[PDB]
RNA sequence: CCCGGCGAGGGGAGUGAAAAAGAACCUGAAACCGUGUACGUACAAGCAGUGGGAGCACGCUUAGGCGUGUGACUGCGUACC
RNA sequence: GUAACGGGGCUAAACCAUGCACCGAAGCUGCGGCAGCGACGCUUAUGCGUUGUUGGGUAGGGGAGCGUUCUGUAAGCCUGCGAAGGUGUGCUGUGAGGCAUGCUGGAGGUAUCAGAAGUGCGAAUGCUGACAUAAGUAACGAUAAAGCGGGUGAAAAGCCC
């Protein structure tokens, strides 16, 4: 903190009371006692408990039929007008949508669109996969993601 | 259902007349005390005074025991300089015998500001006559 | 009707002007303007240029008519006070408060 | 997340000063003093629970002394009595009839006062 | 006319038309409880129980609401010793009409 | 020599037990002028027991 | 517009959704100071409460010997770290 | 200052001996209740009529929880038909608390489950500020000294003549 080594006044007689350093975590203006510095959050998790997790909340997706295969989900051009319709036509609003190597559009599209998001198979994270009120998934992507969990 | 309690505006009291002549002071203090306090009857309420109105008689005939009569201490201090005067009880007798059984019920009834209201009720008498003929006072004993 | 007139930031503590207010409180507005012209504190001019103000107030923006009013109401809370310093001896400083008050007239009919 | 402390403070002493009315000057104006002020009502009022149940029998036991002392027996001897009476079992509080139906007791000094003779 | 009875854990001096608040009673609460062993009758002339409980006497009564009494509040608090606790409790009663006192 | 401790808002309170000042009473009116004024004393206009007196 | 020292401050008027926003101006706690009302208090002695408890005052329901405030009198009782 | 029975007072209300009542504690019993740790009988994603029992406590160990800020859940939910906060009240919790609602206020607040902590204050002669006390007391700074007339002025001992 901005300030002196200066202790404020005499250690015995004025009839105050210690007193060292005018940066007294206790004294006001200036202090602090444990400041934080910038740390790093971040975990672990092992591999093959990642790898767990995601199977696990595949299986529940599938277990309250919110993960709902299609072959081939892809929409014909950039525009989200357009996927607002096919998801109107399919009955779904929230959505994941995973597909196998992700066209361009289909991200393009879905991009202002809120409750919706798409992925490619191998980007799928854990949250997003709960995240969602279902989630599609192509045949082409479940080969997909299939290979990756093992 | 809470337990009762006399209540000040609604008391009795009566009166009485007590003869002290012969009796032993103490023993009859005692009693003179109790009446004094209420504490024969719905007493029952000691933060209310039940007691009765009892006038005594003839104190300077009151009896001692022992040699009290020429021995007993009777203490006070003015509170002054070095001011402690005592007197013998029968140099009380002699001047205002009345003091003996005030001074002694007085000791007996209790504490502060209820038992000293109490104590107002008792009016003693050196002589054989009173004048509260109006109360119409009952005579009793002990 | 009660209508009425105050002196914020008066230059007196309230300790002192309620001396003279309590002279003054409930009497007829009459016998209340005599109190205060015979009274020799200067709370208590502080406090008849109110009663004044608030009579005046009465009359002319109300029912008026001065012969009925009394000082139903008068009472005085303390203003801010200003800070100061007293050089002392052996370079010793002393606070001291510069005090004011508020004053409050109330005056009506009832 | 540096935290505001103060609504949840303001609560505590609120709760105290609260409970703390109509105690005298400070104790009912000043947290610090009113705390302490409440704690030992509190403290008086644990004692006094327990202290109750004393004075109330020595109330009741006085007042049957009274009233048995006045069909001329003692409150020892009346208890003692009741107590051989054929079994017969009465709470001291009960024995307020003491006060409210002069009749009832007297009964009672007699039924007592016999199965002592 | 009235007459007594254990109930509580506690007795009660009680006359019929009388409500009379007694510890907790499962007995729900519109029906009648009919206590069978009073230790004292009277009217103008009386009855007791020359042993426990007067030979015919009974009482009945209807439960009548059942309740928890106002909270109070346990204090402990050890002076110079970093100790304390405070605690609430409250305390379930059945209140009784009272219709009885057949003599 | 100084204080244990702070005294209650009430000795404060029973100490003033004596300052309240004393509203007057004792004043006239002028059988000549308007002029209310204390008994003994030169009315403002300058009169006293009528008879004007003090010229100014 | 009015009181006032062509003051300080104030009362109306008016603006404004609001001046329970008027410039010391959002909200506006606390200590601390007042005016008003109920109750108490001038024979009473101590951590000031707590237990019991008259009376007064206010709400009760058509009484029911209850709620709230106050608290004569009385048992017990030497603050906190 | 009685002051070497606590006091009054006591010739027993003292001592000794025998006896029978009684009073007397937060001990023991009674009625109601909660919890910790065991284990019957009814019966297991078991709590129970339950049932035996235990429940003073500094240092210290262990267990279970309240509430505060911030992330997500939340482009949801509540809210100008009144948020946060402030101030009452009511009911509820063993408690830290919760919920409701009158008043004030006048734009924000968030269940739930989780997640992270600048998470809880009466004391450190603690830090800052605000406000009491003493007190309307001390004091108003060289004991060279003032008086009166006129003036201005709302007011003049203190300015002006
Ligand atoms: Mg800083
Ligand atoms: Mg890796
Ligand atoms: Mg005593
Ligand atoms: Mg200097
Ligand atoms: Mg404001
Ligand atoms: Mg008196
Ligand atoms: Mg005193
Ligand atoms: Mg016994
Ligand atoms: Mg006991
Ligand atoms: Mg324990
Ligand atoms: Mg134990
Ligand atoms: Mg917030
Ligand atoms: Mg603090
Ligand atoms: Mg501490
Ligand atoms: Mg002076
Ligand atoms: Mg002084
Ligand atoms: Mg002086
Ligand atoms: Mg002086």
């Amino acid at each position: 903190v901005t300030g002196s080594g200066k202790k404020p006044w005499r250690q015995k007689g004025t009839g105050r009371a210690r007193s060292g350093s005018i940066k007294s975590p206790i004294w006001r203006s200036g202090g602090v006692t444990f400041a934080a510095r910038p740390q790093d959050h971040s975990q672990k998790v092992n591999k093959k408990m990642y790898r767990g997790a995601l199977k696990s909340i595949l299986s529940e997706l599938v277990r309250q039929d919110r993960l709902i295969v299609v072959e081939k989900f892809s929409v014909e051009a950039p525009k989200t007008k357009l996927l607002a319709q096919k998801l109107k036509d399919m009955a779904l609003e929230d959505v994941l949508i995973i597909t196998g190597e992700l066209d361009e559009n289909l991200f393009l599209a879905a991009r202002n669109l809120h409750k919706v998001d798409v992925r490619d198979a191998t980007g799928i994270d854990p949250v997003s996969l709960i995240a969602f009120d279902k989630v599609v998934m192509t045949a082409d992507a479940v080969k997909q993601v299939e290979e990756m969990l093992a | 259902m809470k337990t009762f309690t006399a209540k000040p505006e609604t008391v009795k009291r009566d009166w009485y007349v007590v003869d002290a002549t012969g009796k032993t002071l103490g023993r009859l203090a005692t009693e003179l005390a109790r009446r004094l306090r209420g504490k024969h009857k719905a007493e029952y309420t000691p933060h209310v005074d039940t007691g009765d109105y009892i006038i005594v008689l003839n104190a300077d005939k009151v009896a001692v025991t022992g040699n009290k009569r020429t021995d007993k201490v009777y203490y006070h201090h003015t509170g002054h300089i070095g001011g402690i005067k005592q007197a013998t009880f029968e140099e009380m007798i002699a001047r205002r015998p009345e003091r003996v059984i005030e001074i002694a019920v007085k000791g007996m009834l209790p504490k502060g500001p209820l038992g000293r209201a109490m104590f107002r009720k008792l009016k003693v008498y050196a002589g054989n006559e009173h004048n509260h003929a109006a109360q119409q006072p009952q005579v009793l004993d002990i | 009707m009660e209508t009425i007139a105050k002196h914020r930031h008066a230059r007196s503590s309230a300790q002192k002007v309620r001396l003279v207010a309590d002279l003054i409180r409930g009497k007829k507005v009459s016998q209340a303007l005599d109190i205060l012209t015979y009274t020799n504190k200067k709370a208590a001019v502080l406090v008849k240029k109110v009663l004044e103000s608030a009579i005046a107030n009465a009359e002319h923006n109300d029912g008026a008519d001065i012969d009925d009013l009394k000082v139903t109401k008068i009472f005085v809370d303390e203003g801010p006070s200003m800070k100061r310093i007293m050089p002392r001896a052996k370079g010793r400083a002393d606070r001291i408060l510069k005090r004011t008050s508020h004053i409050t007239v109330v005056v009506s009919d009832r | 997340a540096r935290v505001k402390r103060g609504v949840i403070a303001r609560a505590r002493h609120k709760k105290i000063l609260k409970q703390a009315k109509g105690y005298y000057g400070a104790r009912s104006r000043v947290y610090r003093v009113a705390f302490q002020a409440v704690i030992k009502a509190g403290q008086y009022a644990y004692r006094d629970r327990r202290q109750r149940k004393r004075q109330f029998r020595q109330l009741w036991i006085a007042r049957i002394n009274a009233a048995a002392r006045q069909n001329g027996i003692s409150y020892s001897k009346f208890i003692n009595g009741l107590k051989k009476a054929s079994v017969e079992i009465d709470r001291k509080i009960l024995a307020d009839i003491a006060v409210f139906d002069k009749v009832a007791f007297t009964a009672l000094v007699e039924k007592a006062k016999a199965a002592l003779a | 006319m009235y007459a007594v009875f254990q109930s509580g854990g506690k007795q009660h001096r009680v006359s019929e038309g009388q409500t009379v608040r007694l510890e907790k009673l499962d007995i729900a609460t519109g029906e009648t409880v009919e206590f069978a062993e009073v230790l004292m009758i009277a009217n103008g002339e009386e009855v007791k129980i020359g042993v426990p409980f007067v030979d015919g006497g009974v009482i009945k009564a209807e439960v009548v609401a059942h309740g928890r009494g106002e909270k109070v509040k346990i204090v402990k608090f050890r002076r110079r010793k970093h100790y304390r606790k405070q605690q609430g409790h409250r305390q379930w009663f059945t209140d009784v009409k009272i219709t009885g006192i057949s003599a | 020599a100084v204080q244990q401790n702070k005294p209650t808002r009430s000795k404060r309170g029973m100490r003033r037990s004596h300052d309240a000042l004393t509203a007057v009473t004792s004043l006239s009116v002028d059988k000549t002028s308007g002029e209310k004024h204390l008994r003994h004393h030169i009315t403002a206009d300058g009169y006293y027991r009528g008879r004007k007196v003090i010229a100014k």
